[PDB]
């Protein structure tokens, strides 16, 4: 899951 | 039958996710959704990163909790209080929506944004248009499908620069939302  | 309130998971590597997914199964109370969404009351966290799904439980007031909940709720064999885990250090915004959602006259819908112009976001932005628009919404402000009506454009623009409007970054949203505070426009300014 991408950080953003 | 299913529980209604979704608990959900980000961060979270697969072993962890099924001794999850298994104190869920034992102690029930929960459904468990790939994502944040209506249902959802519960988020946890594997590795507090700011993830798609921590900011939109940010945006609606869940719990945002460290696995350790889990493992004391399991090793106890009930959901004990959220408030001890919680991830106040990493997040300061997640406790003040969290209070402020569980405190709330009619339903809850936050506030944050509800000052602010109509934004326009750019559907070439990362993160993807529609959880970042939903998250603008979710917290108060208010989205234009069409930029004419925006005062303020957020993302990768090409067109013509406007001087009745401030071009920002995506960040300059999140960090609002992180903070729970609107930050300065002035640095974070998209060129």
């Amino acid at each position: 899951s991408d950080e953003f | 039958k299913k529980p209604t309130r979704t608990l959900v998971m980000t961060s979270m590597p697969s072993e962890k996710q099924n001794v999850v997914i298994q104190v869920v199964d034992k102690l029930k109370g929960f459904s468990i959704a790939p994502d944040v969404c209506e249902t959802t009351t519960h988020v946890l966290s594997g590795k507090p990163l700011r993830t798609l799904n921590v900011l939109l439980g940010i945006a609606r007031g869940c719990w945002v909790l460290s696995y350790d909940w889990v493992l004391w709720s399991l090793e106890l064999g009930h959901w004990i209080s959220e408030e001890p885990f919680e991830l106040s250090h990493h997040f300061p915004a997640a406790p003040l929506c969290r209070s402020e959602c569980h405190l709330s006259a009619g339903p809850y819908r936050g506030t944050l944004f509800a000052d602010q112009p109509v934004m326009f976001v750019s559907p070439a932005s990362s993160p993807p248009v529609a959880k970042l628009c939903e998250l603008v919404h979710l917290c108060g402000g208010r989205v234009s499908q069409v930029p004419r009506q925006a005062s303020i454009v957020i993302g990768p623009y090409s067109g013509k620069k406007k001087a009745t409007v401030k071009y920002l970054s995506e960040k300059w949203v999140l960090d609002s939302i992180t903070q729970h505070k609107v930050c300065a426009p002035e640095n974070y300014l998209l060129s």
